[PDB]
DNA sequence: AAAAAAAAA
């Protein structure tokens, strides 16, 4: 198998254009990468149109030699890390599945299913989407499989066109120690209230920032705005080293000191922030407390 | 074997035909193609047919275009052999095309298994009327009007027959797409017998045939026009539309006809073209900038060059001050008329809302105000150019038109002007004059972008995304500064709203304006003189150079920008203040008709968004800043501003300075 | 050469009787319920053919109009195996059952159509312009000779792969000294099914820049007929074959046409009532909901902001009146007008294209490009036979709907008189060339 | 032979 959006049910080019590692090394967000896709899919001699068609229809004979085509076409191109091996599972005529299209599935029919009151209404859906997903578990239902892999392709939709102005705005402020981003407007925010949403997204810009020139290894940060509430949901993201390297700099993974900076300056400060999620790296803000607080993060020892 | 170049100067059989298909001289023909298409530089110092081999690739197309002059500067000799014997040629360069294609590409058959060439401009052009007995089977190159097209059916390419009277299966035969396949004795049996196709195991192509006229340009007046046949093989299908006129190079043939001798009593034969590159000029007559079947294509340098002169400071000036440098002053006109041959992005919501996405533009002033010029540079400049005029355009003209089909006796639809217009301008000139009701049938042409027809029980509705330009003149021939617009023109409410930018130009007395006016008009009097390596480079470099004195940027340059930018760019909007246009809107529907005439609605809203839009185009841009809004709002308070009474212009002139702050 | 289709035939005849999911063979007894109601036909989703096996999907796609016809008598032995005792062994009455299928492969736009879609199956959409009259087709022929004379008989199917296929009357006779062709037809005693022409239009919003739309020729038979009517939006699946013309420009030429295996239509032809049990009881609850009326006067175009009152007419007047008969034959009306007059630039127009795409049937057309003639009735004459037909207008397509109409100023005065009668009374009466026809139109 | 659309008088 490859790493590769939901290879065996979406196409073959909407694979490798929503492919997280393709856009990194390929540079995708702007027209060139696109320019040098079409030169991958002439070079394979697979038709555009042809490969613009759902995985069952597509042809047989291109399906058997897929293999081989990506062996003899992707080493020029350093996209060779592609290739590894993994799970698949078939029960009877129903299909084939994979256990990554699987993991998807299941976390974005956990995204998307169906002020203190509100808080409580979003954590209360939150838990009836877990129960959601922990119903869709059995082999007897599929319907809630189906709309789970078409909410992950419409979710995957929404991070890329976000992720793209991003980039192309370059909102991404480098300070000295750890860059900064915010997203102050845009659309469709009100998706990214949800933590794991909010951790796509910022794997993806680790990703995108991780595939490239740069020699410094710093922590992004990353908020969001819910205007009903008026509040800053900010997560704190560790560096990542690209896929394709050596075990021998894998000493040690790299650590998460946001949860220790951001307790210290709660204790320290008289902050109206909210530490109640599990996870100690993500903490909601105030809009208004917001800059005097990062500013303590910049003056406090990491 | 001596494969020599200079060896072909000589011929030793009786013709070129037979001498071509040679096997020694086929081979060292093949050779120096290779050569000539690997190895040919450009003036910067490149292989541009390799830059076309990876644009071909990427767009996986099938037409490889090769310049005529290329292959004459260098080999002439090839040249020659091309021109005089095309058949014997083409194939040999449809082979080594495709070989050259697959060394990039290896494997690239799966996708197509054959490439047709394509020739860019031959140097000689005939008519319809200059047509001979010597010029025949070569190439010819024939400008005409289409009128009537066939459409598109398959054809057979490789024929086989299994005849049964000895079982044998005939090997793939050719089809010349105007001749029947016919065999005598029937293989090694040597008889005649019973057969049939079996066409289990065939491949197919597509043609199409069209009538083609002489153009009422060049055909001397008060004559008749020539009517000839064209046929249009694979990947020729559909390019040419009815009613657009075109210039086609191909191969005059002659074949035997049935009835043309019955009724001539001679031995006469019947004559078509062959088609083998189409180009369009339709509109735009301007044909010596550059070289090419189509001026509105770029190279990857060229788009390189574009990306790295968008990014510079103030381009949206540079590139105002580049339209018409040979008119002087009307910087507004300049302005409004970039803003809508830039034109916006049309808008659908939850695929059923659909908010338009161009921009027109009314023209309205004294004579002598170079307004019919600005609009012939216009034509000159858009992709598709549509020019009508006063009485000269009727209702149904304009729109598409219900006639009957002599041949098949039923009625169907012909295209209308606005339709030729769908993704261009329609212009019209003396505005004023037209009829009413040759007047009132273009509001869904401005509006809803649609043409709606039910008419001899045929109900269908057809697309048109066209942007009106139009000129007009006020009653009594000049603008009375001390009325109001609504007794200064005929227009009604209706008319009047659906125009984004209106343009007022005054003729008035100034010492020193009319004094660098003339000075400007003397000097490009004086410049347009037609008395002042190759010669044909440095007169293009002649031309660079008057050209340089007027415009910031070369013309043939900015019409790829253009292109360009209304083919790939799309701005985004995310980024505006709700507030300030809110309130400039709520401004402008005070004061307007409760206390003047002019009428504003919401369309002009949408008219200052359109015009941002446009703005932010100008840069490449794919996303609206603050300074396009900005400007666009200073552009629609300006034309507000300048249709008032001169008793409260500059009252309203101190009252709105508080949003184009700047 | 009979050993590979007795094989493929036996391979299909596996699929429909071992393809069960769960706990239900489900083709078996959708035939079971097909037969019970007298519907000799059988429904395949290509999904699940494509899950059993891919080599019979490799031989379905690659010769399509060879293959059917083995398929779709598997299906009728299967029947007749698990529909008929044998009794250790009659009306047999049991036809050649007829092959339905359905993909969710990517759609193919008309233009696109070339020469390399030859015999394939495609999938594409467009919108129906008109229907032709229903024509009969042999199935069984009773062949009768006149010197020898004795009795034969010819099966033939439907499907061609070529332009003939077709054994018109057997050389020589069957063993004195007969003719060449000494042959007739009984026509008693003889089986017909019926097959129906259509003529599909490219769909208005992918037609290319500054062309006009293409039509193309669709032929069905059986129960495909008779299921669509103009102006309804159809998905059609079916095979892109081509056929000479010996009467008919070019040599060697050959127009193509689609024989239609699958239609698809969002209306479902419903409008007797046909609705499943579940949406009639949702239609139910919706029907019990409190403030529906609120509901559905928001629902109204939620882009255009401010009208009230107009929108509430627009749902009554979609929702029409009540029709109403009397002993002596007097009709009443049973619609209601609408009609906006107001300033520029208060929406009107986009209103008339949402009333157009809500409402099942409708058609939008401008006051300024119509006329008189072109509307209730226009009278044609056949170019071949020369002989005077009544073709229908735009307000005859929009009988029981809708019609939207702007720019109602613009009409000419002439051409605004024609519709006095035709909604005073909803009836037209035309007196052309001899035609005295009382025709219906209710809008 | 009879109905229906278009431009000029
Ligand atoms: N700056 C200028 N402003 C106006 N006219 C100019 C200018 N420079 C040169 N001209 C000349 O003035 C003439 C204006 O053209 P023209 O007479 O068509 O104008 P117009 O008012 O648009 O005409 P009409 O409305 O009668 O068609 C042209 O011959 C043009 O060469
Ligand atoms: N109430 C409204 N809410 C939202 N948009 C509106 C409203 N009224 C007008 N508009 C906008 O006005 C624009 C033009 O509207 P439209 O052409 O439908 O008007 P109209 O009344 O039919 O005009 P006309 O009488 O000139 O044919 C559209 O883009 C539409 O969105
Ligand atoms: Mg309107
Ligand atoms: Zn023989
Ligand atoms: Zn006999």
């Amino acid at each position: 198998d490859y790493y590769l959006f939901l290879l065996r049910h979406s196409s073959l080019y909407d694979s490798f254009y929503y492919s997280n590692y393709v856009n990194a090394k390929l540079s995708l967000w702007n027209e060139n990468g696109k320019k040098r896709l079409h030169k991958m899919f002439a070079r394979m001699g697979i038709p555009l149109s042809t490969a613009q068609e759902t995985w069952l229809y597509m042809d047989h004979s291109i399906k058997r030699e897929l293999g081989i085509i990506f062996d003899k076409n992707l080493d020029r191109y350093g996209l060779q890390d592609i290739i590894r091996d993994g799970f698949v599972r078939t029960l009877g005529y129903r299909g084939s599945i994979s256990a990554s299209e699987f993991v998807e599935a299941l976390t974005a029919l956990l995204e998307v299913g169906n002020s203190a009151q509100k808080l409580t209404n979003l954590r209360k859906r939150w838990v009836s989407n877990f129960w959601l997903s922990w119903d869709a578990l059995d082999d007897r239902k599929v319907e809630l499989l189906n709309r789970g892999i078409q909410l992950a392709q419409d979710l995957q939709r929404a991070i890329f066109n976000t992720g793209v102005a991003i980039l192309e705005k370059k909102l991404i402020k480098h300070l000295r120690i750890y860059r900064l981003c915010v997203l102050q407007d845009g659309p469709d925010l009100d998706l990214y209230r949800n933590p794991l949403t909010l951790l796509r997204l910022g794997n993806w810009l680790i990703e995108c920032c991780a595939e490239s020139e740069d020699k410094q290894l710093l922590p992004m940060v990353l908020a969001s705005i819910d205007e009903n509430t008026d509040t800053y949901l900010v997560a704190g993201l560790t560096p990542r080293y690209p896929r394709g390297l050596d075990t021998i700099h894998t000493k040690k993974p790299i650590l998460n000191n946001f949860s220790m900076a951001f307790q210290q300056i709660t204790a320290e400060t008289d902050a109206k922030v909210r530490i109640d999620n599990f996870e100690s790296s993500i903490i909601e803000i105030r809009r208004e407390d917001l800059s005097p607080f990062l500013e303590k993060l910049t003056l406090s020892g990491l | 074997e001596e494969l020599t170049l200079e060896s072909l100067s000589n011929v030793k059989a009786n013709s070129y035909s037979e001498w071509i298909t040679q096997p020694n001289v086929s081979r060292t023909i093949a050779r120096e193609l290779k050569s000539f298409l690997l190895e040919y530089t450009d003036e910067t110092g490149r292989s541009v047919y390799g830059a076309r081999i990876r644009t071909l690739g990427e767009m996986n197309s099938e037409s490889l275009e090769v310049n005529y002059r290329h292959l004459a500067e260098s080999k002439a000799i090839l040249a020659l052999f091309l021109a005089k014997c095309p058949e014997e040629m083409l194939k040999i360069f449809d082979l080594v095309a495709m070989e050259a294609t697959e060394l990039h590409y290896p494997d690239y058959a799966r996708i197509h298994s054959e490439i047709h060439v394509r020739i860019s401009d031959f140097p000689t052009i005939y008519s319809l009327r200059e047509l001979r007995e010597s010029n025949l089977s070569s190439l010819v190159r024939v400008t005409g009007v289409v009128t009537r097209r066939t459409g598109v059916f398959p054809q057979l390419k490789y024929v086989k027959f299994n005849c049964l009277k000895c079982g044998s299966i005939l090997g793939p035969f050719f089809q010349d797409s105007n001749e029947e396949i016919r065999i005598s004795f029937c293989t090694n049996c040597k008889s005649k017998g019973p057969f049939r196709v079996n066409g289990e195991k065939t491949v197919y192509r597509n043609y199409q045939r069209v009538t083609l006229q002489e153009a009422p340009g060049t055909v001397p007046p008060g004559r008749l026009p020539r009517h000839r046949e064209v046929i249009l093989l694979a990947d020729l299908v559909d390019v040419s539309k009815p009613g657009e006129e075109v210039e086609v190079t191909g191969i005059y043939k002659n074949n035997y006809d049935g009835n043309l001798n019955a009724k001539n009593g001679f031995p006469v034969f019947a004559t078509i073209i062959e088609a083998n590159s189409i180009k369009r000029r339709e509109g735009n007559t301007a044909n010596e900038g550059e070289e090419g079947l189509d001026v509105f294509s770029w190279t990857e340098e060229e788009e390189r060059e574009f990306r790295k002169i968008s990014r510079d400071r103030g381009i949206i000036d540079k590139i105002i001050s580049s339209m018409a440098p040979s008119i002087y002053g009307h910087r507004d006109i300049k302005t409004a008329v970039a803003c809508s041959l830039f034109g916006g992005v049309p808008k659908n919501v939850n695929g059923k809302h659909s908010i338009r996405g161009d921009i027109n533009v009314l023209l309205l002033g004294d004579p002598g105000t170079a307004k019919s010029q600005i609009l012939k540079y216009v034509e000159k400049t858009a992709h598709r150019a549509v020019f009508a005029t006063g009485q000269g355009a009727s209702a149904v003209g304009l729109t598409a038109s219900v006639r009957k089909d002599p041949i098949t006796k039923e009625w169907t639809l012909e295209g209308g002007a606005l339709v030729l217009a769908d993704k261009g301008v329609c212009l019209i000139d003396e505005f004023d004059k037209m009829n009413d009701q040759d007047r009132t049938s273009i509001h869904e042409a401005m509006e809803q972008q649609s043409i709606s027809i039910s008419k001899a029980g045929i109900v269908t509705t057809l697309q048109a995304r066209c942007s009106i330009i139009a000129a007009a003149n006020p009653n009594g021939g000049r603008y009375n500064s001390t009325l109001p617009l609504a007794q200064n023109v005929s227009l009604t409410e209706p008319i009047l709203s659906r125009f984004d930018i209106l343009c007022v130009v005054r003729d008035l007395v100034d010492e020193e304006a009319d004094e660098r006016l003339a000075t400007f008009v003397v000097d490009s009097h004086v410049r347009s003189h037609p008395e002042n390596l190759n010669a044909r480079q440095r007169r293009l470099q002649r031309q660079r150079k008057k050209e340089e004195e007027i415009s910031p940027i070369p013309q043939e340059l900015l019409m790829k920008y253009i292109h360009y930018a209304r083919t790939k760019i799309y701005p985004k909007l995310h980024q505006m203040d709700m507030d300030k246009v809110s309130r400039v809107y709520a401004d402008l529907r005070r004061e307007s008709i409760s206390t003047g005439s002019f009428p504003i609605t919401v369309r002009h809203l949408e008219s200052i968004l359109r015009i941002a839009e446009s703005f932010a185009k100008m840069r490449l841009s794919e996303f609206v800043s603050s300074y396009d809004l900005d400007r666009a709002i200073k552009v629609v308070v300006d034309s507000f501003v300048d249709a008032q009474k001169v008793s409260v212009r500059r009252q309203l002139r101190r009252s709105f300075a508080i949003y184009t702050l700047g | 050469n009979d050993d590979d289709n007795t094989e493929i035939i036996k391979s299909f005849k596996n699929f429909i009787l071992e393809f069960r999911l769960d706990s239900q063979f489900i083709y078996r007894d959708q035939l079971r319920n097909n037969i019970l109601v007298k519907n000799y036909s059988l429904t395949v989703n290509m999904e699940h053919l494509i899950g059993y096996n891919e080599d019979i999907y490799k031989k379905l796609s690659d010769e399509p109009s060879d293959i059917i016809p083995l398929f779709e008598t598997a299906i009728t032995q299967v029947a007749k195996r698990i529909s008929i005792l044998s009794r250790a062994q009659l009306l047999n009455s049991l036809p050649t059952f007829q092959l339905i299928l359905n993909s969710n492969a990517n759609q193919i736009p008309l233009r696109d159509l070339d020469s390399e879609h030859v015999s394939k199956i495609v999938r594409l959409s467009g919108i129906i312009i008109s229907t032709s009259v229903l024509s009969s087709r042999a199935t069984y022929l009773s062949i009768m000779c006149r010197n020898c004379r004795h009795t034969t008989s010819i099966t033939i199917n439907n499907f061609n792969s070529i332009t003939g296929n077709t054994v018109s009357l057997p050389r020589s006779c069957l063993s004195k000294n007969c003719g060449p062709d000494p042959y007739i037809i009984i026509h008693e005693s003889s089986k017909f099914i019926d097959q129906q022409f259509l003529k599909l239009q490219e769909i208005p919003e992918l037609v290319p820049v500054g062309e006009m739309p293409r039509n193309l020729t669709m032929t069905c038979d059986r129960y495909l007929t008779n299921k669509v009517i103009p102006g309804t939006r159809v998905t059609i699946v079916g095979i892109y074959s081509i056929y000479n013309s010996k009467n008919g420009s070019g040599v060697a030429i050959r127009t193509p046409y689609i024989k239609i295996l699958g239609i698809q239509s969002d209306v479902e032809t419903s409008s007797v009532t046909m609705f499943t049990e579940e949406e009639e009881e949702e239609f139910l609850q919706l029907s019990r909901n409190p403030k529906l009326y609120e509901i559905l006067t928001n629902s109204i175009a939620p882009s255009i902001f401010g009208n009230e009152d107009i929108k509430k007419a627009i749902v009554c007047l979609l929702m029409g009146g009540s029709k109403k008969i009397l002993p002596d034959g007097m009709r009443l009306r049973g619609d209601i007008n609408v009609l906006l007059l107001g300033d520029p630039g208060t929406a009107k127009s986009q209103l008339l294209k949402f009333v157009e795409k809500v409402s099942p049937i409708a058609v939008y057309t401008s006051g300024k490009g119509s006329s008189a003639a072109g509307l209730t009735a226009s009278v044609q004459r056949d170019p071949m036979t020369r002989e005077f037909y009544l073709e229908g207008g735009a307000m005859v397509l929009a009988d029981g709907g809708v019609v939207c109409i702007d720019e109602f100023d613009k009409m000419r005065d002439e051409d605004r008189v024609a519709i006095h009668e035709a909604m005073e009374q909803q009836t037209i009466s035309i007196a052309k060339a001899g035609i005295t026809t009382v025709l219906n139109s209710r809008t």
